[PDB]
């Protein structure tokens, strides 16, 4: 809720302080002159605890307050950025994007909601992944993640885009920083997600109404098996054991999917006559059965297995 | 002999 942070017409007001104190930072550093960021940092009300949902939390409910956030990290120190992803990470599900997102807190979301969670997902996640590319270190990574598992219901999170996305995001930085503390925590995030694994793919009925108002043919399933390809990778063969039993179906109903493409494949191009429209229907098939092995496949080399020649084998 | 493990999981009935 807006009024659990001081009510819409306090966020509004502090947006447009946001935007003031950007434009006034923006336009020194273009005539050349010195800046000074801390008039920027405390319109943004991070350290502040004075609310049930913290302020910063709470513009990120509007867009005007999203669009602001790559420039606002480029007038940024290192634990100032960190203290913002810090908060993001600790009111997670307090986070309206992530209730958005959600299949079950939002089973019916509208275009508008749609368009909001694209601009999310564009906007704040390639900062968060480039922050975390470059300026983060093994203590700090291993604090967001503590951050998350502690503070969130986990398998809420992931029956959300956004939060599967922020989870896949921190468990592959994570697993390219190299008994360790990582094991530990892994493990700790695999205990809150285990018996729920199949929850991350969403229901039919949600999947149509989100292909119906974007016009897609197929539901993009592609961040569910990065995800899992994620999961699997920084986890030991029991954990891997567990992941493939919980999400076997899935895998079937993919094949399945797969199997069916190639059969609509085979019997359009044999076809005498091929019309440019008949051309555009086999680029469209060919090309979303390669979508679909792939996207499985990247989950299954993980493993050391592989789906080729319409059956799953080892990999080399 | 770890994907022979896991290829045994997608098995189960
Ligand atoms: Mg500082």
């Amino acid at each position: 809720n807006l009024n659990k942070s001081g009510g819409k017409k306090f966020i509004l007001e502090l947006i447009e302080t946001v935007y003031e104190e950007i434009l006034d930072l923006e336009a020194n550093l273009r005539n050349g002159q010195q800046t000074d960021s801390t008039a920027m940092w405390e319109a943004l009300h991070i350290d502040d605890s004075s609310y049930d949902v913290n302020p910063f939390i709470s513009m990120l409910s509007f867009d005007k307050g999203i669009k602001i956030m790559p420039r606002i990290f480029n007038f940024l120190d290192k634990q100032q950025k960190l203290k913002i992803l810090q908060k993001i990470f600790n009111e997670l599900s307090h986070l309206q994007i992530i209730i958005l997102s959600s299949y079950k807190t939002t089973p019916k979301p509208t275009l508008t909601q749609l368009k909001k969670v694209d601009l999310f997902q564009m906007i704040i996640l390639k900062i968060i992944v480039s922050f975390l590319s470059n300026n983060s270190n093994f203590i700090e990574i291993m604090g967001l993640l503590l951050q998350l598992i502690r503070n969130n219901n986990v398998s809420f999170l992931t029956t959300s885009k956004i939060g599967l996305n922020l989870i896949t995001i921190l468990i592959s930085r994570a697993a390219l920083i190299k008994i360790s503390t990582w094991n530990e925590i892994y493990d700790k995030l695999f205990t809150s997600l285990e018996s729920k694994i199949q929850l991350i793919f969403p229901p039919r009925e949600y999947n149509d109404h989100i292909m119906r108002l974007q016009n897609d043919k197929f539901m993009d399933e592609a961040y569910i098996w990065a995800f899992l390809a994620s999961l699997a990778a920084s986890g030991k063969l029991n954990h891997q054991r567990i992941i493939i039993d919980e999400v076997r179906d899935e895998i079937f109903a993919t094949i399945n999917e797969a199997e069916t493409l190639q059969k609509k494949e085979k019997e359009l191009s044999v076809l005498p006559q091929r019309s440019q429209e008949l051309d555009t229907e086999l680029k469209s098939i060919i090309y979303n059965k390669e979508k679909l092995y792939q996207d499985l496949n990247l989950f299954l080399n993980v493993m050391g297995l592989v789906y080729r020649d319409g059956e799953i084998s080892e990999l080399k | 002999s770890g994907s022979n493990e896991l290829l045994s999981i997608l098995h189960r009935k």
